[PDB]
């Protein structure tokens, strides 16, 4: 094992339009494309 | 503890005694060793209480689980 | 170079308050129904009421006047 260093259809990427309540944190999602 | 109940069953039968046990000695996780809870099966939202009475002591826990849940999105967390 | 574009809106939306998040809540619930946003577009003051004033009390701008204006019939 190397040594630990000291020094270092297709779906769209997006946020779910809909919020459905007021703090619902905006995570980024697969999303469809419509 | 009824989870997945085998009554013919001497093993998860004697996760009764062994459960017992540590509540005899006052342990606040004696569901701990029913098999269907450590293995995921089941958990209840009482634990839910005990994350609000450990952020008496413990500010940080409600974040914690909530990071780990996904619940709050931190950028670069 | 998508994610440069992902990482903008991340912060911004980290960043946004809650004024913004009800505002947004209105917003999308106003084009589902159909109305325009615009015009969605706070409450700053201190307001009492004074029963009978003394005649030496001052007249402040913005003030209404309680009246009891006598029958126009009679």
């Amino acid at each position: 094992i190397a040594p630990v260093l000291e020094l270092a259809v297709e779906y769209v990427k997006g946020y779910p339009p809909n919020s459905p309540y007021i703090g619902s944190s905006p995570t980024l999602c697969h999303l469809l494309p419509v | 503890r009824f989870m997945q109940f085998r009554a013919k069953d001497s093993y998860s039968l004697a996760l009764s005694k062994l459960e017992k046990r540590e509540r005899e000695n006052g342990s606040n996780l004696a569901f701990m060793f029913r098999l269907p809870f450590a293995a995921g099966r089941v958990f209840s939202i009482s634990m839910l209480d005990t994350l609000l009475y450990q952020s008496f002591v413990k500010d940080y826990m409600i974040t914690i689980t909530r990071l780990l849940l996904g619940l709050d999105t931190t950028p670069g967390s | 170079a998508a994610a440069e574009w992902i990482s903008q809106q991340r912060l911004s939306l980290y960043r946004r308050s809650e004024r913004q998040e009800l505002s947004e809540l209105v917003k999308n619930r106003m084009k589902h129904l159909g109305l325009p946003t615009t015009g969605y577009d706070h409450q700053n003051t201190l307001s009492y009421v004074l029963i009978n004033p003394p005649p030496d009390t001052r007249l402040e701008p913005s003030d209404i006047v309680y009246l009891i204006r006598s029958d126009p019939l009679a």
